């Protein structure tokens, strides 16, 4: 007894699930539509639902965008009374510090109610097997809430935030050794941080939803190694085109 | 005949480790200055002589499109024209086999 | 139909699905799990119901009551006691992350007073009408069956008929007159069949 | 479009034969006129029944086709003519076909033996056959009166038997 | 105008929890008061030919 | 015509094709047989459409559109059946009062388990039918042994039955002790 | 109909007629090539070309020429996870020929995001790009 045969992983080629529906019929292989009352639910929306974008330089028709914002806010307290404008940047400062600071000790039980479900992978995924050291060194300029915008079931409010401060990384490699950054040097950074609610949850929160990056942003600091990118792997019958 | 004992593990380790078992290094290996891959000494490079291979079937295709069957084969020379190339002084009265392809630089024209 | 071992395992997905029928082929066999055995007549928990979590990750918490599975006792709320899972993960893409809710046992869930948004035991009663129903225990009050879609997605209030759709009012028509005649004896007088041929008897054994 | 079996049309594998009434010694070996009689199972009646009213006719040119097809082509393998080596002169031959009343005729004439697919490439030339509708030769057989009785379709079989080969000068 | 309406029954669907505590208490009995009032061949027959 | 074998050619090539209920028993106890001849008959010729539409999905690998219109279809016909059966069954007790519509008899098999015999339909008497003469309605005694035999494995697995249904109660009050009223 | 007795017949007896018939056929695509004039059929098995007939005119108005029927064995090679071998149901087919010129062709019953997504850039060396310092 205790008898299990099992083969080599078979790795399916088709990704899409068009190809793998049209593989399907190519094989016979029927699948019926499900039936179920019972959908999955959502607590975070997929992406903005109006894109902004910063004037540059910042590192009539101007007037009236301001005024669409304020609109919003309007739905914001329909579903929460005592709720102010003038404190929300100063509560995103903690979010935003509360949630770089579970990434240095893998506080992921507590980083979703930080984050939404749309950011956490972005944030995690890459640093599954590498150590990070993240710190909030001071802050330049305070934050303001530069835009704010609800959905047309449920609805949702997004607040877009502007940070200026200065911050220290450094990513050390599943070995121990310095990957990107420097842990004694601060740098200044300048990114607009949005955030998120489900109003309609009673039990609704406000969290980090996405980073927006700005057309005219500097570029990032180099990395530490060297990389090189080959090109095209031509077969022997097919020739080098410049 | 059968074996009277059992060899053991001491014993097979031994014989099947002989460096005479063991596979040999081999140092006739060298890169093709043409494409970089690796290559013997004494053999063609496998992929230099496969790219002869693809273009020599298709020219093999086209000489089939005119013979049009079997036992079907000229009493004179064959040449090989690609786009951009017209009979030359030597090649009259020969068998021009057209190539809808720009010819290849390592095909020298002779 | 219905092809179920002596031993079938429910869970989440529902039977004869493809992910059943993966999780689930034929040949396995598993330790049967032990369910609390509780009468059709004394179950009180239905979709659309309000319920309170007792004991879980996120305890005191009040949502409505999305899916029952009566086989192992399971109630399944949304939004609540809820773990996170990819989907629609292929090979190079890592997928989309959501929340995906887990069942809870009837023990770890309490309806809640409609009067008071608090955790409440019910009794079953009966009204003047003769008609069962729910009561609390403390504070008695009645709280009825909460609504829920059908299962199939009709909406009766948002039917149209087809063009092979019979109207109420010729699927209520009352036509029949009993009488003493057989289907076949009734058609052959209306259709205008004569036979005047007689039927010659025969032996049965 | 589609392959004979659907016909309906079944094969068998057993004696291959090429006769045309007689063995080849016999000297009279060139067709006049056949005379067939369609069975009780292809009656006109029991067409009308079957919703086959458009096969009558049918039934009475495919047994000519075929029947005289396979006496003109029995000829002309007789004189040495096959795939190959095709008939340089037509082989002709008639047939009166009929029920019993009603009765139809035919006139085929082979000049093509070639079918083959390496024979029929380059043939131009193409068999033939004629034929006439059915028409009845007695209206009622009353008693030992024949009512209705039409002269037309009796000299029309006369005709058939009046024809006679060529003579030399 | 039929979306319309339909939007309504979500809205009450949704939340059916308050309307039972807008309606007024009715009494209701401890017992079924509508029981009580309400209330208050062989399985081998080849042994009766066999044997 | 053929084209009552598909569906409304608009209706071809559509994922879903909205269908209404099926008849039930009690709606159709109110029309008459003449009305429920009629209907079997607008039942039958849609179930034929989509017998003939189940059997092209699988030739075209697809799946059916709404496969519950067969089911709902299946339902009405056998409820149909069901109504008209039932009055013929009331018409023959009050007529004749027989409970079977076909005759038959209780009977010992040639192995000696009883049997019920549906009676055929036969144009001489049962003394003169050569082949009905040769089955055997009897047993012999070298039959009761065996019929004892048979009888005892039915008891013992009633019994392995009835002890495996008292053992998981007294293992299911070790996980549940609150079961004990 | 099946799963039926059938009333006994002798000489001179009445017409046997059947009111509500339960033989159910279903129209069938043909694997190979067939004259336009043909059309098949899935029948079961007691059903017989003479009620196939009668079954079509009466009930679809549908004339028919001829019609032939051949039974079609299914394969009981399949086994189970037991080794127990699995028996596709052994089926009836009907070949069916339109009588006055009629054609029939079977219908064609089933006529007829991924680009939003940012990759990892090269340069970057596998470094996270969340982190905007
Ligand atoms: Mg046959
Ligand atoms: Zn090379």
């Amino acid at each position: 007894t205790k008898k299990r045969f099992t083969p080599p992983i078979y790795q399916p080629k088709f990704k899409t699930e068009k190809e793998f529906m049209q593989h399907a019929r190519k094989a016979g292989l029927v699948i019926p539509p499900e039936k179920s009352d019972r959908s999955i639910h959502l607590a975070c929306t997929a992406g903005i639902f109006d894109a902004y974008v910063p004037p540059e330089g910042d590192a009539t028709e101007r007037m009236k965008k301001t005024m669409a914002s304020q609109v919003s806010i309007r739905r914001i307290k329909d579903y929460d009374a005592n709720f102010k404008i003038k404190d929300f940047p100063e509560k995103a400062k903690d979010i935003f510090i509360e949630a770089h600071l579970c990434l240095n000790n893998s506080d992921h039980d507590r980083l979703h109610t930080l984050v939404t479900e749309h950011c956490f992978p972005d944030m995690t995924w890459d640093i599954k097997y590498k150590t990070v050291r993240w710190s909030f060194v001071e802050s330049l300029e305070p934050s303001h809430v530069v835009q704010v915008r609800c959905s047309s079931g449920n609805v949702y409010g997004q607040i877009t935030v502007r940070m200026h401060t200065r911050q220290t990384l450094a990513i050390y490699d599943r070995f121990g050794r310095l990957m990107y950054g420097q842990e004694d040097v601060p740098k200044d950074v300048l990114e607009y941080v949005v955030f998120e609610k489900q109003l309609t949850n009673p039990y609704g929160s406000w969290r980090m939803h996405t980073k927006i990056v700005p057309p005219w942003a500097p570029p990032k600091q180099p990395i530490l190694k060297t990389v090189m990118i080959p090109g095209p792997q031509l077969k022997p019958e097919e020739e080098y085109e410049e | 005949a059968a074996p009277k004992n059992r060899r053991t593990i001491e014993v097979n380790r031994c014989r099947r480790r002989n460096p005479q078992k063991l596979i040999k290094v081999k140092n006739n290996i060298d890169v093709c200055p043409e494409c970089g891959h690796l290559k013997q000494k004494h053999v063609l490079c496998a992929y230099c002589y496969e790219k002869v291979c693809k273009e020599t079937a298709e020219i093999r295709r086209q000489i089939g499109k005119q013979e049009g069957g079997p036992f079907k084969a000229p009493t004179i020379e064959t040449v090989v024209l690609y786009t951009g190339e017209t009979p030359s002084e030597q090649d009259q009265g020969k068998r021009i086999i057209e190539r809808d392809r720009k010819r290849p630089s390592w095909f020298t024209q002779n | 139909k219905v092809t179920l071992p002596p031993h079938y395992r429910y869970g989440m997905s529902p039977p004869g699905s493809v992910a059943d029928k993966r999780k689930n082929p034929p040949w396995i066999r598993r330790r049967p799990v032990v369910v609390e055995p509780i009468s059709d007549e004394d179950w009180y928990l239905f979709c659309g119901d309000t319920v309170e979590i007792l004991e879980g990750k996120d305890a005191g918490k009040q949502g409505k009551v999305v899916q029952v599975i009566r086989q192992r006792n399971w109630v399944v709320v949304g939004g609540l006691n809820t773990h996170y899972r990819y989907i629609g993960k292929t090979m190079d893409y890592r997928g989309t992350m959501i929340p995906s809710e887990a069942p809870l046992l009837h023990r770890q869930v309490k309806l809640v007073d409609p009067m008071d948004r608090k955790p409440t035991e019910i009794e079953w009663r009966f009204t003047e009408a003769g008609e069962r129903v729910r009561v609390s225990t403390r504070s008695g009050r009645i709280i009825p069956k909460p609504e829920f879609p059908r299962a199939d997605g009709i909406v009766p209030e948002t039917w149209i008929d087809g063009p092979k759709d019979t109207s109420v009012e010729d699927a209520l028509e009352r036509t029949y007159v009993p009488c003493l005649k057989t289907l076949q004896e009734e058609v052959m007088e209306a259709m205008g069949i004569k036979e005047t041929r007689k039927y010659k008897k025969v032996y049965w054994y | 479009k589609c392959k004979p079996d659907k016909l309906p049309l079944f094969k068998r594998q057993y004696e291959n034969h090429i006769f045309v009434g007689s063995k080849t010694a016999d000297p009279c070996c060139y067709g006049h006129t056949q005379f067939h009689l369609l069975p009780d199972k292809l009656r006109r009646e029991r067409l009308l029944r079957q919703n086959c009213a458009d096969q009558i006719e049918v039934v009475f040119r495919a047994n000519a086709i075929a029947s005289l097809f396979a006496w003109t082509g029995a000829q002309a393998m007789y004189q040495g003519f096959w795939s190959e080596a095709d008939v340089t002169r037509p082989f002709v031959s008639q047939a009166v076909i009929t029920d019993g009343k009603y009765f139809s005729f035919f006139c085929y004439q082979l000049n093509t033996l070639a079918l083959t697919t390496q024979a029929d490439q380059n043939n131009p030339r193409k068999n033939i056959c004629w034929g006439t509708q059915s028409k009845p030769l007695y209206e009622t057989i009353e008693d030992n009166d024949v009512k209705g009785f039409n002269d037309d379709v009796l000299l029309q079989i006369v005709h058939f038997l009046l024809n006679r080969p060529k003579e030399e000068k | 105008e039929m979306t319309r309406q339909l939007r309504e029954r979500e809205q009450r669907m949704r939340n059916q929890l308050e309307l039972a505590a807008r309606g007024p208490l009715r009494q209701t009995f401890t017992h079924n008061p509508l029981l009580q009032p309400g209330k208050d061949k062989s399985k081998y027959p080849w042994h009766d030919t066999l044997g | 015509g053929l084209e009552e074998f598909f569906d409304d050619p608009k209706n071809w090539g559509q994922e879903k094709v909205k269908s209404g209920a099926a008849w039930t028993c009690q709606q159709l106890r109110n029309k008459s047989n003449e009305d429920l001849h009629k209907l079997w008959y607008v039942l039958l010729k849609e179930r034929n459409m989509l017998l003939t539409l189940e059997q092209e999905a699988k030739r075209q690998r697809l799946p059916m559109p709404s496969p519950e219109r067969l089911d709902k279809v299946v339902d009405s016909m056998d409820a149909l059946d069901k109504v008209v059966q039932e009055r013929e069954d009331a018409l023959r007790l009050l007529q004749t009062g027989q409970e079977r519509a076909r005759p038959g008899a209780w009977r010992r098999d040639i192995f000696g388990r009883i049997i019920w015999h549906k009676f055929k339909q036969w144009v001489i008497p049962w003394h003169l039918n050569k082949r009905y003469n040769r089955k055997r309605f009897f047993a012999l005694p070298y039959v009761d042994h065996f019929l004892r035999l048979e009888r005892e494995k039915r008891a013992r697995i009633k019994a392995r039955k009835e002890n495996l249904e008292r053992k998981k109660a007294k293992i299911l009050l070790k996980k549940f002790p609150h079961l004990a009223e | 109909a099946r799963n039926v007795v059938y009333p006994l017949y002798r000489l001179g007896g009445p017409q046997l007629r059947v009111f509500r018939t339960n033989f159910f056929i279903q129209l069938v695509r043909p694997g190979v090539a067939q004259p336009e004039d043909t059309v098949q059929f899935r029948i079961p098995m007691e059903m017989t070309r003479v009620d196939l007939r009668n079954y079509l005119e009466g009930i679809y108005n549908v004339p028919v020429a001829a019609v032939r029927t051949r039974v079609q064995h299914g394969s009981n090679k399949r086994r189970d996870h037991r080794n127990v071998r699995i028996k596709k149901p052994d089926y009836k087919v009907a070949y069916v020929q339109l009588a006055h010129g009629q054609t029939f062709t079977f219908p064609d019953l089933f006529p007829e995001e991924r680009q939003q997504r940012q990759s990892s850039d090269p340069r970057r060396g596998g470094v996270p790009s969340w982190f905007g310092l």
